[PDB]
């Protein structure tokens, strides 16, 4: 979950 | 070991217009990402033959959620508990989903009442070259004043988790969020209905003292509709929308993907190709700032992107 105005605030996948 | 399952293939997604879509495997599609719920390994533990059904009525996205399985571990004989797959999913879908296909089908009966939210921006058709079916699509700008939009957006946003690697859910109370929606029109029982195709959220970012630079945040064309020109239509319509506002400087994106960059290049080259500053004779003289100037003024294209447009067009006019 992202800060103000952000919709890509989640975790990267690390296979 | 038969009790560890890949959640990318275990999660079965459908968009449903007709009762028969429930038994048509062609209608089912699968997440590209499940790591934000099921970890880096994208696995769920404790179940053999795991099926996580997330079925959506095509327009409204009214939801059926069911977890099925052949067997599961018993803490008495296996000495371990199965994963709380149901709880994990309920973290990212709103409450009120139905839990069986009977109830889901009853909701399908009244799906004709579903209407698109917001203001109509653009309509387009994919016409058959061969005397076959034509398809018709519309793009709307919607907001939380639209009755039912808030709840619909909650149903829709779940799809970002499956298809955008680092998706997070936005703060819808923030008034700088703009929403752009794509619908396909279709007929059923002599009526006209609307199927959700995809969408975009754009943050209307403040540029001191009195401008904005709209930022494309989350963009998704649902799996069954991808590679058919909808993404391009959507980004073009968005640029055309913001072009009417003098206070808009230009448009950017939040951490764009490689595929988004490619899409954006496609759309922006199309927009600029026949502008006077990008004539062949201008291109052959090398990049000139007035190309960025014209692209910004005409289509709210950011200077960095106008330069890529130049490069791509220079390559196109040569051999
Ligand atoms: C970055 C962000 O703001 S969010 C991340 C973007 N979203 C995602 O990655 C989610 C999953 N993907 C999608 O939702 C979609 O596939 C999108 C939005 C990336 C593209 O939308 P689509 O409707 O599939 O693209 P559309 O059919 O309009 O493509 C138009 C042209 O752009 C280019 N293009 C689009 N997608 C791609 C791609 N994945 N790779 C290379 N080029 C592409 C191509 O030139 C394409 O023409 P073609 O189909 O003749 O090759
Ligand atoms: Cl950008």
């Amino acid at each position: 979950k992202g800060g103000k105005g952000l919709g890509k605030g989640g975790a990267k996948r690390h296979r | 070991a038969e009790y560890k399952c890949n959640t990318n293939t275990a999660i079965e997604l459908k968009l449903v217009r007709f009762p028969e879509d429930l038994e048509n495997d062609i209608r089912t599609f699968f997440p590209e990402y499940t790591h934000q719920l099921f970890g880096d390994d994208e696995t769920a533990f404790g179940y053999k033959g795991l099926k996580i059904l997330l079925y959506y009525i095509a327009g409204s996205l009214s939801t059926m959620f069911r977890v099925e399985y052949a067997s599961k571990v018993d803490e008495n004989f296996d000495c371990v508990e199965a994963d709380d797959v149901e709880g994990k999913i309920r973290q990212i879908i709103p409450p009120g989903f139905c839990t069986n296909t009977n109830d889901f089908l009853s909701l399908l009966e009244k799906e004709v009442d579903f209407k698109p939210f917001g203001t109509l921006l653009h309509t387009y058709s994919v016409l058959s070259p061969t005397g076959g079916e034509n398809f018709t699509f519309q793009i709307y700008k919607a907001d939380m004043t639209c009755r039912g939009f808030r709840e619909y957006h909650e149903r829709l946003q779940t799809f970002l988790m499956w298809f955008i690697e680092t998706a997070s859910f936005i703060d819808v109370d923030d008034e700088r969020w703009h929403y752009f929606l794509v619908f396909e029109k279709y007929n059923k029982d002599g009526a006209t209905l609307f199927a959700t195709v995809g969408y975009m959220t754009v943050y209307n970012y403040y540029v001191y003292p009195d401008k904005t630079r709209p930022r494309v945040s989350q963009m998704l064309i649902l799996t069954p509709f991808q590679g058919q020109g909808h993404g391009a239509q959507l980004l073009e319509t968005v640029h055309r929308y913001y072009t009417e506002f003098p206070t808009v400087l230009d448009i950017t994106a939040e951490d764009p993907s490689k595929s988004y960059v490619k899409l954006r290049d496609f759309v922006l080259v199309k927009l600029c190709q026949d502008l006077p500053c990008f004539s062949r004779e201008k291109l052959m003289q090398g990049f000139n700032e007035d190309m960025a100037i014209e692209a910004q003024q005409k289509f709210k294209i950011n200077k960095q992107h106008a330069r890529r447009v130049y490069e791509i067009l220079r390559l196109l006019v040569t051999d």
